[PDB]
């Protein structure tokens, strides 16, 4: 899609995704989402990548070059970015990250005021302006320039949200966390600590170079060994930007997105919160997932791969829960994109409310 | 005489939490003794400054759910519990924080500033009346309750 | 007497920030006058309470870049800056906070508690010596030695 | 031709574009990269609303070639030079446009020694800004630049100024006009931590009110404020805090020549004035040199602009130099003009002689 692929604008930093390119992105995107209101409120967040700082600087320079009010967030998951953009009625939100990809890669992703990916018309116009070799866009000066209000506390807002979506504190549960050395590094260890659970950490020590480095949802074997080492009740593996979640049972086995979807949707049906008792998923789901869904009387709608179609279906039909085998789970009751920590909280809700271990809950769904 | 220095801190803190979406509830004592309500929170007796107030009303934090009461140019206590106003006349806008603010204005002469967690608009309660949607300089001019 | 309190507040605050891995830097004065270091931070002169201490060191806040200074049984100031010790016995990659703690413990009789933002382990600094990874009762006994 | 006297200057966004600031950061970082393949450039700004945009573009540029970047936040240009020297850092950058209106801004460079970049380096930087091919290395992955914000540098530069006072200024009422600029937070901390009764004005910046009827170039507001609060003296720094204009208790202006005279006379009385000479520009007043002769102080004159003043102080090893503007260099302590340092020296004279500012300034007749 020229510049705006599935996951926004992506490339290897500096060489492909150049700071000049990020500057043009910020400027033209801020202009396109400015049209109606005089001084948009774009807020921006990133993962822990060493290229994040450079791309954030270029993006904020661009956004201020057309008068947009910029709210820096620091390191925060893409779910947190969406939640803050919605809960603050802001015109747009930006996440500089490239989920689970190696540290050398990075990417810019946009969210509208509703908390969803920018409309394809807006992206089309942004790309239209990136082709004219004349920067004929307004250049405000003096007081007309952009404004900046750093909001590094925003995380704790998004934290206070996640904290309230727990049916009770998880006292007496030993949980191991693998945060991929990513955005959730500071968040998750705080969250489950405020929910009274003995957390055991790994991949929570980012340095801008070690993101998704043998850790995270894509490399859960380290967490698989770590769970058995600390004899924890379960392990949680988020990815770089904290939008996926991969669980690990007390036995050390991996619990992919299909099993977590089954477990959480079954629990939500047990609470009656599952809307119409249907679950949205992709082609990538396993046969036994649908088998167990039928076994528990849960209808299901399947869409093409990619979460934009999952959210399209949940949108039009008003469905409560959706997800992918990747671990990217959307609970539209609470958020508009995939939320690793929210999914983890739902899994912990199921664990606490049923008292069963994670292996027993995940064994109800038999993979083919 | 040098109370303007304190108003500067209060206005900067309130404009900071308002520019974002940080709930706030600041009471300020004047003539009525508020010790009964001061002794319900975490005592501080701290020098004011904007940074301390902003830190007080941060999410997740311990002494943020409730109201801080300002006494003789010092933050006497935080996370204090204020009585809610049984009067009708306003409820339609949720309340809770605004209800607790309005409740203390019938019983005391205190001037209570509020920041909405949903809107970010600055509100003030005095003599039982709650003024909504204040501007940055309207509150500043409003804060001339000091002689 | 009035030493059981404040001490209880310090340990409760430190365990709160340790479970959540929140970096913290708290310098208790004893005999050496540290006013020159107090006048560099945000003055509070507040009564000591666990909740106030927790609120001071929130991850990103105006009252977080620096160290809290305790004089008498009051938090004299916050966000104060302490000298770095440039010593080789500081296990590397840590520093910053730990370096400042040991640096202020080299010059003064102060007792400096530190909470690591990376590990969450409680550390203590006295007379230039930094003991890492303390238990709750180790910190309790140390703070009763004060 | 991008690097004028005061570095690269222009009105923000329209002339001094963020693209231009990015090119500046990138090419300058390459020029300052030749030693180690990770320079330590640190960067600071004044309170200008364009400061954030230009800083973002500059940091993007500096990281696009691997330079380690140390953001400083709001700090005076003297503080920038002092920190770049005291940190053995390769370079320092200041986003500011001294005393100019808020709409204008500028990038200024300092080498490791604390002085303006060598004309060879600036020449090469401009050479690279002409090739329409960005053929400079584009480090990737771990080779990219690194940034570790050092907003504490201010307190270092503060801790320095605090030690350059012969004693605390107890019992002195001083009015401060900080032009809503970089000196807003620093000076009010300094003279308050030195036990002086401070009365502030123009210390409330908002990114739009810098040099707005305040500062060294607009001293009448402070002139009225001194008489209103009956202070012993008023100090007016400018936007980036490199100039200083004093005001006596009577409300009269005390320009750079009078402050040079006062401070050099006190330094000679302490023997600290090197060879009892003072460097100055053609713009200085005749009576300044007259009183210099009257107090047995030799004098060297250079062309206008502080690069020649510091050139002379460099080659001849001279202690003090200045201009009528208020730009005073005390090479014992700093390498460029320092408003707060000059203020501290003036307060030293005041405290040590006990005389009022009017009496000290009356010794030099205009």
């Amino acid at each position: 899609g020229k510049y705006f692929g599935t996951d926004g604008v992506r490339g290897v930093a500096n060489s492909e995704l150049t700071p000049e390119l990020a500057f043009k992105v910020g400027r033209f995107g801020g202009y396109v989402l400015t049209k109606d209101k005089q001084r948009p409120k774009v807020l921006i967040g990133r993962d822990t990548r060493i290229s994040g700082h450079m791309l954030e600087g270029a993006l904020v320079a661009g956004l201020l070059s057309i008068g947009a009010e910029v709210m820096r967030l620091g390191v925060i998951s893409t779910p947190g970015v969406s939640y803050l953009t919605k809960a603050m009625d802001a015109e747009a939100g930006v996440m500089i990250s490239a989920s689970h990809n190696p540290v050398q890669d990075n990417g810019i992703k946009f969210f509208g005021g509703d908390g969803f990916k920018l409309s394809d018309e807006q992206e089309a116009e942004i790309e239209r302006l990136m082709d004219e070799p004349e920067d004929k866009l307004p250049r405000p000066v003096g007081a007309d320039l952009g404004l900046v209000n750093d909001y590094f506390e925003g995380g704790q807002k998004y934290l206070q949200f996640l904290k309230q979506t727990a049916d009770e504190d998880f006292t007496g549960i030993h949980v191991a966390l693998d945060c991929a050395n990513g955005a959730t590094s500071s968040l998750a260890t705080h969250l489950f600590a405020d929910l009274d659970a003995d957390v055991s950490t790994m991949g929570t020590s980012p340095n801008g170079l070690n993101i998704n480095d043998g850790v995270g949802s894509t490399h859960p074997e380290a967490l698989s060994a770590f769970v058995k080492e600390k004899n924890a009740d379960l392990g949680l593996a988020f990815d770089g930007d904290g939008d996926r979640l991969i669980a690990v049972d007390e036995k050390g086995n991996i619990v992919d997105g299909d099993q977590i979807m089954y477990i959480c949707s079954k629990h939500l049906k047990s609470e009656g919160r599952l809307k119409d008792d249907t679950v949205v998923s992709t082609v990538m789901s396993n046969l036994g997932f649908y088998k167990a869904l039928e076994k528990e009387g849960i209808k299901s709608v399947q869409t093409a791969v990619g979460d934009r179609y999952v959210v399209e279906a949940m949108k039009k039909d008003g469905y409560n829960v959706g997800g992918e085998q990747s671990g990217h789970l959307i609970f539209l009751d609470y958020n508009t994109t995939g939320d690793g920590l929210l999914s983890a909280i739902m899994l912990m809700n199921t664990l606490k409310a049923t008292g069963k271990p994670l292996s027993e809950l995940a064994a109800e769904m038999q993979k083919f | 005489e040098a109370q303007q220095k304190t108003i500067e801190a209060i206005t900067k803190a309130i404009n900071y939490m308002a520019k974002r979406r940080i709930g706030a509830l600041l009471t300020i004592e004047r003539d009525t003794g508020m010790g009964d309500y001061i002794e319900t929170g975490i005592p501080l007796n701290a020098k004011v400054s904007s940074e301390l107030l902003i830190n007080i009303f941060i999410p997740n934090t311990p002494l943020h759910d409730g109201a801080v009461i300002m006494k003789n140019n010092e933050i006497a206590a935080a996370a204090c519990y204020l009585p809610l106003s049984e009067s009708p006349f306003i409820s339609k806008e949720l309340g809770t924080r605004h209800r607790a603010a309005v409740g203390i204005s019938e019983v005391t002469d205190s001037l209570t500033i509020i920041v909405s967690e949903e809107t970010g608009g600055v509100s003030v309660a005095k003599n039982g009346d709650l003024h909504r949607e204040l501007t940055e300089e309207a509150l500043k001019e409003m804060l001339e309750a000091e002689f």
